[PDB]
RNA sequence: GGCUAAGAUC
């Protein structure tokens, strides 16, 4: 289980665990329950890539503390 | 026992929820048990035990003022056979 | 050992010359009123 | 967490500098 | 008792040779009590 | 006694190891690792 | 009133008789 | 019969004469406080 | 190295009076022949102005005879004692009245 | 800014006489040259000047000089610890600190030539009979002359060359006064019989010196000064300082009772005095009313209160008349300072390179003062069969002595008085009779050790601590206080009773406890496997344990050195911060090889210093402030391209660290390695890599056991001993057993006082060495830590695992062998790249470079 | 033109 840190700008900074194999649907529901918006108005970038809906977190290679920037859509 | 009576008034209250309440009077003496005179008593220094060895432990424990001090069986020197 | 000039005949016999130190009061009497 | 914190000599809580809080939750 | 025979030197009973202490301050800040104790014990 | 040539005369010397204060030599591992 | 310049930089008897007894003791 | 003795000697060593003068003016104040001094210099004070 | 020769002590001469006294390394700096401690040394026995280099009476004799006995090494101490302040010709000193004394 | 304004604001208001040219920036001058002229101590006024302009610009530079010794009072005691930050006020503070103690030098020179200040001269006579009577009790034979065709002469020149030239020139040294220095040591190489010429006429015929240099070291907690001296006059030193130890070898002159010799002298000045405290006659037993004290002080006046005149005159005692003239005017020849010139003949100077005779002489000389002249006769022995180190002649000697051993440092001294029942009450009476206390003032101030001072510390008895007093007062009484002091700050005297079991000793290295099982000892904490089990002589039993705790001068001392590697990061290279801290450590772990798993403040000081310099490793990279940094770019080994710290601290490496890829044909095999059990550390302490000297003891006195048998086996069945006779003999023993087969054997031999030279030689190089312990001439090689880069590469994972977190797979190599070579940082830093830069390492980042 | 460790300085 890693704990992905999606640290947005202004303050917007929450810690998020989610499951190697759980998709970036899951991961968004997660993040949306610390951070307090739709889980749909939620976009994930690093630096202009913007996230998909349906990969799962074990094909980004996404480890323990690998932190996001988050953006809402 | 007054050797042992001390906080007996605030152990009292502690464990009987502050419901209770007790006050020491003077009363007359009792020997306590044992000898101050038997040998083979090796008296702990930390912890004493509840066995009759007391009178050993009581009289070295008075052998902080002068007088009846450390090896106390020089009653003899008093007492010379004749 | 040293070698230096006493401070009794400097200032003169009469005039009792004092020198203090340290350790007094500690911040306590003229800080506070004292306990009358 | 996934050391067991146990063998480490007295304590490590975070060695980042910033241990403001002085606290074990036992008292 | 004939513990100290072969002793050279008896008994000093002299610390200072004048007083137990200083017990005098002056003004010079070199000659003093405090860069005395300064060159003695952070200095050596 | 009378020992063996081959023991003898194994090494140089002369010299304290730890030359100095230097702190930059690397005086441990005598031995390469490969 | 007089301010002479000052500029030097880079920019009773010396003897005691104890000394000379402890050297003829230690002579004799 | 003021069975309990509990001893009593000041922090620093120099001041003996001041826990000498103190124990004997709280001997003036409580009738029963018999300040008896040890043989072994140990200032005791009897107590109830 | 660095005897304080006719030429360096003119060298050392002129630094004294122009660079300085205090500044050894203005003095190395106009030399190039001896080392800065050397030309502080020069300075003090061999071209300094206030030295007496001469008058080795009978006064001085008897003076560092006398303190022959009351320090027999320590001769940058008993230079100043003699008031002759040389350093080394009070070594030489020594060694011509032992000489004259060895009989 | 302010005085000098307000010196302007008076100059023209404390009368100036009107409007009749008044002064300028040249009175402001004069004020300027007359505080550079009391800067370096000298007499030079400003004079020819008027006397209210004078008496103004003098009363303006007593109130500077009164704010500047204040301000270097203030960093001072700021200087220990202070605020663990020192940029330039580190220079500032031991330049300050160096003109107050040129100038109390020079004041106290100045008082010996016109006071008098001496000896005691009516006891200095005693002093020189005192020596007089112990040489012919010893019939030791004088150091003999020089010769002028010596056989000897050539191997005492050849070990003090080498020993100059080892000390200064090592690596990076370019000077004025260095290129002088290695031109002559080569000159000297080059022509043997030209420079024992040179050394002879200098000897012989110039009884005087040149200047010499005092400079103070950067030592934060005690100043100690570093006298150099003149090239040529270090040469012809060194070889008198040769041919007084190999003369004092051959004629026994220093006694076994001042042991800071080349023997072992880490262990034999803890164990073999913890092992002959223990195997005295009826030592631990003191149930018939028997008392010990053990007191343990410096002397701190062998060093500036000598006197020239009674150390010439036991120069000519122990030497010929032309050596003893040499060595006494060396030690007055001048103290120049950065700008002072102060003068000479008040002291001894230690600096020298002779300072080691000289030390020797007063050692034997205040130790006889100490003892007694029919004592040490007693103590040592007769000549025609000497005693060792801690034994005696027979059994009733040690009995009916009150001195039962003797100790003598360099500076300390150690004596472990043993006193009876009436001996004891005969001292204490005599004690309170001359010092009495009624207010029991005598237990007021007494020091005790930090060993857990609650049940271990000295017991503040009425007997025991009047036996503190007393067994101290006789010790400070029979020595004189012009020669050498005994103060009691610096003291420390711990009684053994019937009352206090425990008994305290802070010994060369640090602080001892010995504590008996039979008399009913302390708590017995014991932290690990460092508890010394001393066994007596005679049953060869468990007769006492003794304890060894790390000192706490020796912490502070460690601790101010992890701060100066810590506070030169910036300035210097990655892979320098980092080979400064791993020569620190291993100088630190193998000297308390048993000390340091024993003392659980010391560990944490271990754990807090490797987890700053990792902390101040990482700023030198990037300084965002890491969250969790790889331990792989710290723990590598430099042959792997890595920092190559030494871990003595328990710091385990992550499991998402060992993973290594490789994809050849088939797929990328993911390889891991399996030690995810309990846990997975990185690299173990040092502590378990080094064998402790309880144990090195004990197989040494098995090794050479074993090496006088095969040699005994060898000589009488008339063979060689070849290497596989001494294969498993050659691990290490009392010393290493390859110093005696080396190709220098012939000539290290005759070099005598290897552990004496080397204490004196940080005493005068520059920068504090931290080779006190022993050398690898005589002792060798001890710390040997090739089993420790085997077990941290193989912990860490392997050369695969290391090469996986590193720029390897984009280098192009086919096989992992050799292939090694601002500009270092820049290597290392991309080297590490993919560890150093991931989004683990760095957490919030979307930073791209370019296209 | 001042204070900074003859400011360190071949």
């Amino acid at each position: 289980m890693i704990e992905v840190v999606c640290n947005d700008r202004l303050g917007k900074k929450v810690r998020v665990k989610c499951n190697t194999d759980d998709t970036i649907g899951d991961l968004k529901k997660l993040i949306a329950a610390q951070t307090g918006t739709r889980w749909n108005k939620i976009v994930l970038k690093k630096w202009y890539t913007i996230f998909k809906d349906h990969v799962s977190l074990g094909d980004y290679e996404i480890h323990d503390g690998m932190n996001l920037e988050l953006y809402y859509q | 026992p007054a050797i042992d009576s001390f906080g007996f008034e605030t152990d009292l209250r502690t464990h009987t929820q502050g419901q209770a309440f007790s006050l020491s009077v003077f009363h007359h003496w009792q020997i306590v048990p044992g000898d101050p005179l038997d040998k083979s008593i090796v008296i702990r220094p930390l912890e004493p035990q509840p066995a009759p060895h007391l009178a050993r432990e009581f009289m070295i424990k008075t052998r902080r003022r002068k007088g009846l001090s450390e090896d106390v069986s020089i009653s003899k020197f008093f007492d010379d056979p004749m | 050992k040293k070698y230096y000039p006493t401070a009794e005949e400097v200032y003169g016999p009469e005039v009792e010359t004092i020198v203090q130190e340290e350790d007094t009061q500690p911040l306590t009497e003229p800080i506070i009123k004292p306990v009358k | 967490d996934h050391f067991n914190k146990t063998i480490l000599p007295k304590v490590m809580q975070v060695k980042n500098f910033g241990r403001s809080g002085r606290t074990k939750y036992t008292h | 008792r004939r513990w100290d025979d072969d002793v050279v030197f008896k008994n000093c009973a002299k610390g200072v040779d004048d007083q137990k202490k200083d017990k005098r301050f002056v003004n010079d800040t070199l000659r003093s009590e405090f860069h005395k104790k300064f060159m003695e014990k952070y200095i050596k | 006694v009378q020992y063996d040539q081959r023991l003898f005369n194994q090494s140089k010397g002369m010299d304290s190891g730890f030359a100095g204060g230097e702190d930059e030599i690397y005086n441990v591992y005598d031995q390469a690792w490969r | 009133w007089k301010i002479p310049p000052c500029i030097s930089n880079w920019k009773t008897v010396h003897i005691n008789e104890n000394f000379a007894k402890l050297a003829e003791a230690l002579y004799i | 019969t003021s069975v309990i003795k509990i001893a009593v000697e000041p922090v620093n060593p120099s001041e003996l004469p001041k826990m000498l003068d103190g124990l004997r003016k709280v001997n003036k104040s409580y009738p029963s406080l018999t300040t008896k001094v040890e043989e072994s210099g140990e200032h005791v004070i009897l107590g109830t | 190295g660095g005897v304080w020769r006719n030429t360096e002590d003119e060298i050392l001469k002129a630094a004294v009076m122009k660079y300085g006294k205090n500044q050894w390394s203005r003095i190395a700096s106009l030399l190039h022949r001896k080392s800065a401690k050397q030309c502080k040394a020069r300075w003090y026995e061999w071209l300094d102005p206030s030295i007496k280099k001469t008058e080795w009476s009978r006064e001085e004799e008897e003076k560092l005879l006398h303190l022959a006995k009351l320090m027999p090494t320590q001769w940058r101490t008993i230079a100043p004692i003699i008031g002759r302040t040389a350093a080394q010709c009070l070594e030489h000193y020594e060694f011509l009245l032992d000489k004259a004394a060895q009989r | 800014l302010e005085l000098r304004a307000a010196v302007m604001h008076d100059i023209l208001d404390m009368m100036p006489e009107g409007i009749k040219q008044n002064k300028a920036r040249t009175i402001l001058q004069h004020l300027s040259e007359a505080w550079r002229c009391w800067k370096a101590n000298i007499p030079w006024k400003v004079p020819g000047l008027p006397t209210p302009i004078e008496n103004m610009i003098l009363r303006y530079v007593k109130a500077k000089a009164d704010w500047w010794t204040n301000t270097a009072h203030y960093n001072r005691e700021r200087i220990r610890r202070g605020a663990t930050v020192d940029k330039t006020v580190c220079k500032k503070n031991l330049g300050r600190l160096t003109r107050l103690y040129l100038k109390a030098e020079q004041e106290r020179q100045h008082n010996y030539l016109k006071d008098g200040p001496y000896i005691t001269a009516e006891e200095a006579v005693a002093v020189y009979t005192t020596t007089v009577h112990w040489l012919e009790s010893r019939r030791f034979s004088p150091i003999p002359f020089p010769p002028l065709s010596y056989k000897h002469d050539t191997k005492l020149l050849i070990l003090a060359l080498e020993r100059l030239k080892e000390a200064y020139s090592v690596k990076s040294r370019l000077n004025q006064s260095q290129r002088e220095e290695l031109g002559l040591i080569e000159q000297a190489y080059d022509n043997p019989h030209e420079a024992l010429s040179r050394i002879k006429r200098h000897l012989l015929t110039q009884r005087a010196f040149k200047e010499v240099g005092i400079e103070f070291m950067d030592l934060y907690s005690h100043l100690v000064p570093v006298y150099d001296v003149e090239p040529l006059e270090k040469i012809t030193d060194a070889y008198l300082d040769q041919y007084l130890w190999y003369e004092a070898d051959k004629r026994r002159l220093f006694p076994p009772w001042i042991k800071p010799a080349d023997t072992e002298p880490p262990p034999l000045l803890v164990y073999k005095w913890c092992q002959g405290i223990n195997n005295l006659q009826d030592v631990w037993e003191t149930s018939e009313g028997e008392c010990n004290v053990m007191l343990e002080s410096r002397f701190e006046k062998m060093y500036e209160k000598i006197d020239l005149t009674l150390l010439n005159r036991l120069l000519r005692l122990i030497v010929d008349h032309n050596i003893a003239d040499y060595m006494t005017a060396k030690n007055n020849v001048v103290i120049n300072y950065k700008d002072m010139n102060h003068t000479n003949s008040y002291g001894i100077i230690r600096g020298l390179q002779f300072a080691s005779f000289i030390v020797q002489y007063y050692g034997l000389v205040m130790d006889l003062l100490v003892l007694g002249l029919h004592r040490a006769s007693e103590m040592a022995g007769p000549p025609q069969m000497p005693n060792d180190f801690l034994s005696f002649q027979d059994i009733a000697t040690e009995a009916a002595h009150p001195i039962r051993l003797f100790c003598r440092y360099i500076d300390r001294i150690h004596i472990f008085f043993r006193f009876t029942a009436d001996e004891a009450r005969d001292l204490i009476q005599r004690y309170l009779t001359e010092h009495p206390d009624p207010n029991n003032e005598n237990i007021v101030g007494y020091n005790n050790k930090k060993c857990w001072p609650r049940d271990a510390r000295m017991r503040l008895m009425k007997h025991d601590v009047n036996l503190g007093r007393a067994v101290f007062w006789d010790i400070k009484n029979r020595l004189p206080r012009s020669v050498t002091t005994v103060q009691w700050e610096n003291s420390f005297v711990s009684v053994y009773s019937k009352d206090n079991p425990n008994l305290l000793f802070n010994m060369c290295g640090f602080e001892c406890r010995i504590l008996p099982k039979c008399r009913t000892s302390y708590e017995e904490f014991t932290h690990k496997d460092g508890v010394w089990n001393l066994q007596n002589e005679v049953t060869k039993e468990r007769t006492a344990q003794c304890f060894l705790r790390v000192d706490d001068e020796s912490m502070q001392r460690f601790h101010n050195r992890v701060r100066q590697i810590l506070m030169a990061s910036g300035s210097t290279t990655f892979t320098k911060i980092v080979n400064k801290w791993n020569t620190a450590l291993i100088g630190l772990m193998t000297y308390f090889r048993e000390a340091v798993v024993n003392t659980q403040e010391l560990l944490d000081l271990l754990v807090k210093c490797e987890n700053k310099i990792q902390t101040r490793i990482k700023i030198g990279l990037n300084s965002k402030m890491p969250s969790r940094f790889p331990p792989v770019v710290f723990y590598t080994p430099k042959e792997l391209g890595g920092l190559g710290m030494l871990s003595m601290g328990h710091v385990l490496i992550p499991q998402s660290d060992l993973r290594w890829s490789k994809q050849t044909d088939v797929g990328i095999t993911h390889f891991r390695s399996g030690m995810s059990h309990e846990e997975d550390q990185l690299i173990p302490n040092l502590y378990r890599y080094i064998q402790p000297w309880e144990s090195e003891f004990i197989d040494s006195q098995r090794v050479w056991a074993e090496y006088a048998l095969k040699r005994q086996e060898a000589i009488a069945q008339n063979r060689r001993l070849t290497l596989e006779d001494l294969e498993d003999s050659w691990d290490r023993g009392i010393p290493r057993i390859n110093t005696l087969f080396q190709k220098d054997r012939h000539t290290l031999a005759y070099d005598k006082g290897w552990r004496v030279r080397t204490d004196f030689k940080q005493y005068q190089v520059l920068k504090q060495n931290p080779f006190w312990w022993t050398h690898q001439r005589h002792d060798g090689k001890l710390w040997n830590l090739n089993n420790y880069r085997t077990d941290m590469i193989q912990a860490l994972g392997g050369v695969e695992g290391i090469l996986e977190h590193t720029l390897f797979k984009g280098t192009y190599f086919p096989t992992w062998e050799g292939l090694f070579w601002q500009i270092p940082n820049r290597r290392f830093t991309l080297w590490w790249s993919p560890t150093i830069n991931r989004a683990n390492v760095y957490v919030g980042f979307q930073v791209q470079l370019d296209l």
